[PDB]
């Protein structure tokens, strides 16, 4: 549901599941061109240090 | 053929077209001579005539020979088909089923109870036109364009699996590869994890081409 989700698993994990598509990766590789997602990193489980829950 | 079973004794035996296959028939107490040893005079018998030969038994004749009625009739019924009723009481005196009979006598079957205007003489080019709807169906899975040797021999996929997937604009691996779960899931054949598995074998095919 969060874009958080999609950069805590890598772009590599999701290419070999088939329910992404052709044009889905196209339109991934758009979105991580703005490199703000799918920048391959590993996250606690959601939060930062940032996201702190207060 | 019965001499290149000597020194024995042979009886009968069965034929065909280039490979005939003398299918030798003789009985289990003559056979024991008859084939004598399993590797020795099957061989020395083979190249009698030249081709090969495929001693069997009396009774295996028979049991063959039934396997063979019931198949021009043993395949779904793939003919000409009309009321069933009435195609039992034809199949009962119908020698060797209906299965391209309309090239041998198109007269006896007017003797049977029954025959007013060609009709009968119809119903067996029902079955020629059967032949012509078999190669309909051979259209559906070539006259129409079926798909090719890389999404033939993919593993995991069979040729029915291979025609429903190819029958939606499909032609390659890589066509195959390009589809989506949701786009396979419109045939019913296929389904979900199915088409995910196939659609995934064919992008990994297709990625991991360069290695062997």
């Amino acid at each position: 549901h969060y874009i958080g989700d999609l950069v805590q698993r890598t772009e590599v994990e999701l290419l070999k599941t088939p329910n992404l598509g052709k044009k889905s990766l196209t339109e991934i590789k758009d979105v991580l061109a703005s490199r703000g997602l799918s920048l391959g990193m590993r996250l606690e489980n959601w939060p930062p240090a940032s996201i702190a829950d207060e | 053929v019965i001499n290149a079973m000597a020194p024995a004794d042979v009886a009968s035996i069965v034929v065909d077209e280039d490979k005939h296959t003398m299918d030798i028939a003789v009985e289990a107490g003559n056979l024991a001579q008859a084939i004598g040893r399993n590797g020795q005079n099957v061989r020395l018998a083979s190249q009698l005539s030249g081709w090969e030969l495929n001693v069997m038994t009396v009774d295996d004749l028979q049991a063959k020979h039934q396997a063979e009625a019931h198949a021009a009739i043993d395949t779904f019924t793939k003919y000409l088909d009309i009321d069933e009723d009435f195609a039992t009481v034809l199949v009962e005196e119908g020698f060797s089923t209906l299965e391209e009979l309309a090239y041998v006598p198109m007269k006896e079957l007017l003797e049977i109870e029954g025959l007013d205007e060609p009709t009968v003489e119809a119903l067996r080019e029902r079955a020629k036109n059967a032949l012509a709807t078999i190669a309909q169906a051979q259209e559906e899975s070539l006259g129409d364009n079926k798909p090719a040797d890389d999404l033939l021999n993919l593993e995991g996929v069979d040729r029915d699996l291979a025609f429903k997937l190819a029958a939606r604009g499909v032609c390659t691996l890589e066509d195959l590869a390009e589809q989506g779960i949701d786009d396979l899931a419109d045939i019913e054949g296929l389904t979900d994890e199915k088409a995910g598995a196939l659609i995934m074998a064919a992008r990994n095919i297709c990625w991991f081409g360069d290695e062997a």
